[PDB]
């Protein structure tokens, strides 16, 4: 039985990855040999070594039955080792935790407060969809006890069961009633967390849980008044976790009612100005209070105080404070949107910050703050940010710009120009999913087609490696070939479009190696549709279709064969099915 | 002695080929 | 080394 | 066309660097480690890396990777040959290739790196010749480098003239799981330790099939070597003209010639192994080894590696001759036999447990490899005919040679 | 520290100076920015002991570009050292002069380079040849003004074969960067002279000697025959690069040789054993050998036609070698060794490398497509692999079957029943789409084609664009072939892809299918369900123009990457 | 609730791990590797907050070994930092001058303390002395 410290030293003595793997295998061989003999004296050391090997990156599948056997053992060290193994290497998808239900039930009624607590913690950490079904009866029994050290564990187990089984919340309603008078801070915090979870799960208990709002307000006021305490007082803040839980419960309660908001209005006002934000706990409490006020129907003064606090925190040099302020502003975007416009300069400056999280928060705030009047002004800033954005932020910036243009675009021409600029500058950053949205937007607009067609033709001849831009240009050509070239049936004056450059471009795109089989299909469809849309270049695409009918791609080959068959046997019926597709929202 | 086969003396040339 | 140092140094 | 030859470590730290052209910035080595990590984690890791317009072609040594940066279209083969020569020189000078000598032998290492290659073009690679101009404990360079003979220093004098040869055989057999042998190649290795006085011109003569046919004796046992690779001392023109192997042996042990021809004979050892592996219950290893080699030959240190289950524990071995041990580090049954007389038959019956819980992922079937090494046995039948040791001064040489037969790529595919 | 080191280096005691030099070298190697002390070490440079002079020269070379201004205090020392009686000191000084990347220092080094160009010591001659090339690379105009081209040309026609090889390499490097104007090419006499010193060149000198012939283009068979006869002994060199260089030279010379003569046959016969020997090199060189074989395989595939057993990948072979082994086997795959290739592929499919398994599946598919005589064996192997119940193996087998059906579907109706129930729950887009295409095109041997497509129509609007298009095509084909059991299925597909489908290409395809169905369903049989022509397989052989150019670039980066030298250099 | 907590060293070695979400072993390893790469590829002025996979990944290492957490987008950000600081202080008080060496050798004690402090991703005891007393009583049981 090698000791855990000796095994750790041996592992640390390994330098090469191969040497470490060899040592781990050598230890695991002895561990498996000991396990196969049904060892019970030094089983704790073997379990610890197996857990260390699994954490170090070694398989531990064979060490599954040993943990179950040690769980139902009688030694305290063996029971603790088994519980740790079940918590670490055991999960719902393991399929070996089904037999652990009997062990948990046996240990759930144990007189010892440590074995029962360990079993409850293991059940909460590795709760399964079926384990909670057969353990719900025992969980409720422990929740009604008067054990302070076990009340928190019972509350955590009930919360875990409710999260895993939302339909089991009905059995916890009569157990949590009249439990807000616990003197212990941990019990009160667990009760508050359970009440918040029950309220967030279903709204039926909101009315029942909304009557205790005065009790929660009184508890919060007492906690605020009792600012000195040996336990739970960190950095001058007493019960920061309890205060955060109370603020979250207040924010989640009365968000659509006036009585609940009015009852907690005094507490929010007192905490909004009687809290010290010098430490991180105070800043977190202030942020939670601001979020709760924004998420509830509070008074105008509370909203003004929250706006002032957010403005003050936005100027803080701390990265965490700036991120919290940005998150609060993003959350309070729809609510108090007029008051959020005062931080436009701060939002713009945050985009140039050297923080990835800060930059992302600033970009999100700018995207969410785009209105129907600042869209034109913010378009230049968005384009500048996209041009000088990070490689991982270019696609997100382009998607946000496209969404803003499609939502509150000042005009179709301006929106079309912005979309074309984004496509030309996005390059390989625009997602292929936005291509169908752009196609639908182009099809919906039936007033600006000549300028859009000319712009697409100009931007498609220069480059063709942009898959989304190439697909958009091909779709535009297929939809408006009759408008891109006007009166191009025969030779005419030298213009931008001559009825032959489009066919050459389509052929190059189809035969170009920079094709993912999606742009090639769009080009083939555009060429097929150009037979009826364009009549100047006739009898020329048929040869290409016949030649393209032997392509390696099965779908491409079938499309080429169908096009050749339509051109060679349904020449009169080719135009009978080339009508424009319907346009829908 | 030596593992892998005892060393043997080598000739000077193909005496049978002149 | 850098590992024997305290996590918070209190 | 390497730009800078550098030596890295297992932690990404460059133990030593030696720029040859200076066309590549020294900061590109930092991106080599992340690039190698990305390639290894994605299966695209290769010895020839590429940091944009600069290629990092290098091999992995015992403890560090000798990465040589390059930017132009340099010869990758030339870079690999230079790296191999540098590794050989380091092994000859330093008995160990680890970080302990890199940080301790820098004084001579820097001088060797500077003298070996100039402007990316190596000039000297002989460790014995280089030891006379660069030492770690300087006179004019020896005339051997300037002269044509750069592998035999003149003026060497010894009390006796004894040359020890080693006809080492490499029995490589690739037997499929169906029982048929696919790749069965035997590569000869004529390694000689020449220790004489002066600069003798060795005239190697063997019973080659081509030589026998040319002389008219193509009817006796003649070695049919498909590929024959002579050393640098061996004159290519002399061998190409009339199969005349005339060359100046070096001072020390070196590989003169290395024959490589296919083998169409039955395997010297026939292994009949079975796998009675129960479904998560037990396993059986009915391994039987039959020696097809001559009874007069004994395979010293026979090690037939039998890959057992990775998660197998509490194994029991029921064999006949030889010690069988399971090594958890390698996860296989080591059929170790000290002396195996030719024609012997060893039968083994393995029995090991298996966990009830199945493994998360498959582990594969490693091939069974035998480590038979039977000395004084020439499977190819090639025998040394003569060795013309000629010296200007005139002395009576006492050449010696031994034939050693071992197992090379003698792996057996599992079922 | 720094002050103490400077004081030690500025002392008159050699015992302290050597220790200070060693400490400075270790600090620079340890990763310490010691360039600030360059002027301090400048004074302690002219030392009689060679141990400290080499360290000072190395520090100056490593601290030359960093402090070019402070390097102006070494020209006099270099000039003084360029005349030392010891050849080693002169060679070291010449090497240090060329290694200093100083624009204002190389100008004054022309005189020492000219003096050492005609040095009697072969080491001095090699050092001067290397320094001339270094100066030309640093400044081509300065080298041209110094008139070192004439001296370099005369170096090849002198004694000292190592020095001759070094001069040839320097001239090749200079011409490599040159614009091809005033090339250093030589007549057959120069080639014969180089061949005479080729047998006396060192291991490194052999490559330099053989690289010169890579540019010369023979014009007659007699000259080509002599060149082949002289390069034949190079195939018996222990150096891997020398053998590769000889093979490349022989391949280049074969472009002018006549296949009617017996020289071509002898060269082809004498090259296979060399390839077999090179294939047994180090694992690092295994990839290079495989790349060289692939480059030469597409040009002269009649040399290694019988080399198939050696192409089998070993158990301990590297991943970069294992992947290339499959490509080599596919390139050399033929009906003679079709059974061996199939057996090797079957063994390679039992491994755990997902990338290796995919490569093996692709190689098996390529071999089956290339040779139609083993189509049945390939189909049986694919069926066995599918029955192996491997998700990645199942996807690979589905892809291979879909590829084979499009090429040889005339006798592929016997496997549709087995593939009808083959665990169609796999969500791989490459396998689900292939299965849908096979079902649509092969909806004749399966009586439950309509039922199978029902499961794939649940999420057709959100599965994928290619998957949705394949499903729509299969539904259209089923309706055209059997419209009794798929009459409502076609209408449902049209409604889902035309009303609830926002894909532009997919919407257009659905509208076209609906128009064809509503215009002439009979004509849809001859329009949609038509006999497509023979599918043109993607040939893996490189273009002849690139192969000829790639032939000259052998053993370099352009051959390993299979790309032109100008498409990869920066 | 904290989805997972991982204590990783500066060199990339992980000294502690506790995930409250049932995920596959390969998926968990990939997520841990990605988190290590992101944290190891982040500067000292990144705000100690990362939005990875819609999870507020907060990084706050007080020594060579760093700390990580996975909090859903439904609670405050400073709460996670306060909880991490409180856990570090409790571990230091229980152990006494806790260093990196004691973490590897005393991983079982750290796991027991974490289990007794946070269960299911949520807190179990807001105080700092009651949890220490409970841990000491449990350890003294034998």
């Amino acid at each position: 039985p090698i000791r855990l410290r000796e095994l750790i030293r041996t592992i640390r003595t390994a330098r090469t990855q191969a040497e470490e793997r060899e040592m781990i295998q050598k230890e695991c061989a002895a561990i498996r040999s000991s396990f196969r003999e049904e060892d019970n004296t030094y089983r704790c050391r073997n379990v610890a070594k197996l857990l260390y090997m699994h954490m170090l990156g070694y398989p531990a599948h064979f060490g599954q039955l040993e943990c179950l056997k040690l769980i139902a053992s009688q030694k305290f060290t063996d029971k603790r080792i088994g519980y740790l193994g079940a918590m670490l290497l055991l999960d719902e998808r393991q399929d070996v935790h089904l037999l652990m239900t009997n062990c948990i039930k046996n240990d759930l009624n144990h007189s010892t407060q440590f074995v029962q607590g360990l079993a409850l913690c293991t059940l909460g950490c590795m709760g399964s969809s079926e384990m909670c079904r057969d353990l719900a009866g025992e969980v409720e029994k422990l929740l009604k006890t008067s054990n302070s050290y076990l009340r928190k564990k019972a509350a955590l187990c009930a919360v875990h069961v409710i999260r895993k089984v939302p339909e089991l919340m009905e059995m916890f309603l009569p157990a949590t009633k009249n439990l807000l008078n616990e003197k212990n801070h941990g019990v009160l915090h667990t009760s508050v967390v359970l009440l918040t979870e029950m309220c967030e799960r279903s709204p039926d208990m909101l009315a029942h849980f909304r009557k205790l709002v005065p009790q929660l307000v009184r508890i919060l006021k007492n906690l605020i008044m009792s600012g000195y305490s040996p336990e739970h007082d960190v950095s001058g803040i007493s019960d920061p976790f309890l205060q955060v839980r109370i603020l979250r419960l207040l924010r989640i309660l009365g968000r659509n009612d006036d009585d609940s908001s009015e009852a907690m209005n005094d507490i929010l006002a007192q905490v909004a100005t009687n809290t010290e934000t010098s430490k991180n706990v105070g800043n977190a409490i202030l942020y939670e209070t601001v979020l709760t006020i924004m998420d509830i129907k509070s008074e105008s003064g509370l909203r003004v105080l929250a706006i002032n606090i957010l403005g003050r925190f936005l100027l803080n040099n701390d990265k965490n404070i700036r991120y919290v302020a940005l998150t609060s502003l993003l959350k309070t975007v729809q609510t108090d949107h007029n008051a959020v416009q005062r931080h436009r300069s701060t939002i713009v400056d945050c985009l140039k910050d050297l923080d990835v999280s800060i930059k992302r928060r600033a970009m999100e705030l700018s995207f969410a703050l785009v209105n129907g009047n600042n869209i034109r002004g913010m378009m230049k800033e968005l384009l500048y940010f996209l041009d000088s954005c990070e490689p991982e932020f270019k696609a997100d910036c382009a998607s946000g710009i496209f969404l803003a243009a499609e939502k509150y675009a000042p005009s179709k021409r301006w929106h079309i120009d912005t979309i074309m600029r984004v496509l030309t500058t996005a390059g390989s950053y625009v997602r292929d999913d936005a291509v169908p949205n752009l196609i639908q937007l182009i099809t919906n607009s039936v007033e600006m087609h000549a300028y859009t067609v000319q712009r697409l033709y100009k931007a498609i001849l220069g480059d063709y490696s942009q898959q989304p831009l190439v697909q958009v240009a091909a779709w535009c050509i297929g939809e408006y070939g009759d408008l891109l070239v006007s009166g191009q049936c025969e030779e005419e004056e030298p213009i931008q479009v001559t009825e032959d450059e489009v066919l050459d471009i389509l052929e190059s795109v189809l035969i170009s190696n920079m094709s993912t089989s999606v742009t090639r299909g769009y080009a083939l469809t555009a060429i097929m549709k150009l037979s009826t849309r364009f009549t100047c270049t006739v009898n020329r695409i048929k040869k290409v279709v016949s030649i393209y009918g032997s392509s390696i791609d099965v779908e491409l080959q079938q499309r080429a064969v169908e096009y050749n068959a339509l051109f060679k046997k349904y020449d009169h019926m080719r135009s009978a099915l080339l009508e424009r597709m319907p346009v829908m929202e | 002695d030596r593992k892998g086969g005892s060393y043997s003396q080598a000739a000077g040339s193909d005496s049978a080929q002149s | 080394k850098g590992e024997n140092t305290s996590l918070l140094h209190p | 066309s390497a730009s800078a030859v550098y030596v890295l470590d297992l932690k990404g730290k460059v133990l030593i660097c030696r720029n040859y052209r200076g066309d590549v910035d020294m900061s590109e080595v930092e991106h080599f480690m992340p690039i190698l990590m990305e390639k290894e984690e994605e299966g695209m890791l290769s010895p020839i890396l590429a940091h944009g317009g600069v290629r990092f072609m290098w091999i992995k040594h015992n403890n560090l990777y000798l990465v040589a940066t390059s930017k132009k279209n340099a010869c990758v083969s030339l870079v690999f040959s230079f790296l191999y020569k540098v590794v050989q020189v380091f092994s000859e000078y330093f008995k160990e290739l680890e970080e302990e000598s890199i940080r301790d032998n820098f004084v001579i290492i820097y001088e060797l790196l500077d003298e070996l290659m100039d402007f990316g073009y190596p000039q000297t690679t002989d460790s014995k010749i280089l030891q006379e101009y660069i030492t770690q404990e300087a006179p004019r360079p020896p005339a051997t480098v300037t002269n044509a003979v750069s592998w035999r220093s003149e003026g060497i004098k010894y009390r006796k003239n004894e040359v020890f040869l080693d006809v080492i055989e490499a029995v490589n057999l690739l037997v499929s799981a169906n029982g048929n042998v696919l790749r069965s190649e035997i590569v000869g290795s004529i390694k000689m330790r020449v220790f004489l006085s002066g600069m003798p011109e060795l005239r190697l003569g063997l019973n080659d099939k081509v030589l026998f046919d040319n002389t008219g004796r193509g009817k006796s046992k003649s070695v049919e070597l498909e590929d024959v690779k002579f050393h640098q001392c061996v004159r290519l023109s002399r061998f190409e003209n009339d199969r005349t192997i005339s060359f100046i042996p070096p001072d020390g042990e070196f590989e003169l010639m290395s024959y490589r021809l296919n083998t169409h004979v039955k395997p010297l050892i026939w292994i009949e192994s079975v796998i009675e592996k129960h479904s998560h219950s037990r396993i059986e290893y009915m391994v039987k080894a039959k020696s097809q080699f001559k009874r007069r030959s004994t395979a010293n240190n026979v090690e037939i590696h039998i890959p057992v289950p990775n998660d197998a524990d509490s194994p029991k071995f029921k064999t006949t001759v030889g010690s069988v041990k399971w090594v958890p580090e390698n996860s296989e049954i080591v059929w170790s036999v000290k002396s195996f007389p030719g024609g012997k038959e060893y039968l083994m019956r393995a029995h090991f447990g298996l966990p009830s819980v199945e493994a998360e992922d498959k582990e594969g079937k490693p091939p069974i490899s035998v480590k038979f090494e039977i000395p004084y046995f020439t499977t190819s039948g090639i025998q040394v005919r003569y060795l013309k040791i000629i010296e200007k001064s005139g002395y009576q040489a006492l050449p010696w040679v031994r034939y050693i037969t071992q197992n090379g790529d003698y792996q057996l595919r599992t079922q | 520290e720094i002050f103490e080191l400077k004081a030690e280096l500025n002392s008159d005691k050699k015992e302290k100076k050597k220790e200070a030099v060693k400490k400075v070298i270790a600090s620079m190697t340890v990763g310490k920015d010691v360039s600030a002390l360059f002027p301090d070490v400048v004074n302690c440079m002219q030392t009689d002991n060679l141990e400290l002079k080499k360290l000072v020269y190395l520090y100056l070379m490593n601290y030359a570009k960093s402090q070019p201004d402070m390097a102006i205090m070494a020209v006099n020392t270099f000039v003084k050292d360029c005349e030392d009686p010891n050849p080693l000191i002169r060679a070291l000084a010449v090497r240090t002069m060329g290694c200093i990347r100083v624009d204002k220092i190389t100008e004054y080094l022309c005189e020492p380079l000219r003096k050492c160009l005609k040095d009697e010591d072969p080491y001095v001659r090699k050092t001067a040849a290397v320094c001339v090339a270094k100066l030309h690379d640093i400044n081509a105009q300065l080298v041209e003004d110094q008139g070192f081209l004439d001296t370099l040309k005369d170096l090849i026609s002198d004694s000292n074969p190592m020095v001759v090889a070094n001069a040839v390499a320097a001239l090749s490097e200079i011409a490599e960067s040159h614009p091809s104007s005033n090339l250093l090419d030589l007549n057959p006499q120069s080639i014969n002279k180089l061949l005479t010193a080729l047998n006396e060149c060192t291991e490194w000198g052999q490559i330099f000697i053989l690289d010169c012939l890579a540019n010369y283009m023979p014009k007659d068979d007699r000259e080509a025959q002599s060149i082949c006869e002289r390069v034949t002994p190079r195939l018996s060199h222990a150096n891997s690069a020398v053998v590769l260089s000889a093979v490349k030279v022989l391949m280049k010379f074969m472009e002018m040789l006549s296949k009617d003569l017996d020289y071509y046959g002898t060269l082809l016969k004498k090259l296979a054993p060399p390839l077999v020997t090179l294939l047994s090199a180090e694992p690092e060189l295994q990839y290079v050998a495989l790349r060289n074989i692939n480059l030469i395989v597409q040009k002269r595939p009649e040399i290694l036609k019988h080399e198939m057993k050696v192409f089998f990948v070993k158990y301990n072979d590297p991943i970069y070698v294992k992947l290339e082994k499959l490509d080599i086997m596919i390139r050399l795959a033929s009906q003679a060794n079709i059974a061996q290739v199939l057996a090797e592929l079957r063994e390679y499919a039992t491994e755990v490398d997902v990338d290796f398994v995919r490569k093996a599946v692709r190689a098996i598919g390529r071999c089956a497509i290339k040779v139609e005589q083993s189509a049945e064996r390939c189909v049986s192997t694919l069926l066995d692999l599918i029955q192996t119940k491997v998700n990645y193996v199942v996807q690979e087998a589905i892809v291979v079957i879909k590829d084979i059906f499009r090429k040889y579907p005339n006798k592929y109706e016997s496997v549709i029943a087995t593939l009808c129930e083959n665990l169609d729950s796999l969500d791989e887009p490459e396998a689900r789409a292939a299965m849908i295409w096979i079902v649509g095109e092969y909806a004749e041997r399966i009586d439950n084609a309509d039922e199978l497509l029902e499961s794939f129509l649940e999420g057709f609007h959100d599965k994928s664009t290619q998957v949705q298009l394949q499903l729509l095509t299969a539904i259209v084909k089923l309706f055209l072939k059997k419209p009794t059991e798929t009459q409502e299925l076609v209408q449902q597909v049209l409604s889902l892809a035309t009303q609830d489908s926002d894909n532009p290409d997919l919407r257009d395809r659905g509208y076209i299918y609906w128009r064809l169905l509503s215009t002439d369903p009979v004509a849809a049989k001859e329009v949609v369900l038509a006999e497509k022509p023979l599918i043109s397989e993607e040939t893996d052989l490189i273009e002849p123009t690139l192969l000829d150019e790639l032939i000259c670039y052998i053993g370099t980066l352009a051959s390993v990457y299979h790309k032109p030298p100008s498409a990869f250099v920066e | 609730m904290i989805h997972f907590i991982l204590l990783f060293s500066r060199q990339g070695k992980l000294r502690l791990q506790k995930w409250y979400i049932t995920l596959p072993d390969k998926e968990r390893k990939k997520i841990t590797r990605e988190i290590v790469q992101i944290i190891l590829s982040r500067g000292h002025r990144t705000s100690s907050f990362v939005d990875w996979k819609e999870l507020k990944l907060v990084y706050k290492r007080y020594a060579s070994l760093y700390f990580c957490c996975a909090i859903e987008n439904q609670d405050n950000e400073l709460l996670t930092l306060e909880i991490v600081h409180r856990y570090v202080e409790l571990l230091d008080k229980y152990f006494g001058n806790v260093c990196e060496l004691d973490i590897i050798f005393n991983f079982e004690k750290a796991y027991f303390i974490l289990d007794e402090f946070i269960i299911g991703g949520e807190i179990q005891e807001t105080s700092k002395k009651i949890a220490v007393k409970a841990i000491e009583d449990s350890d003294m049981l034998q």
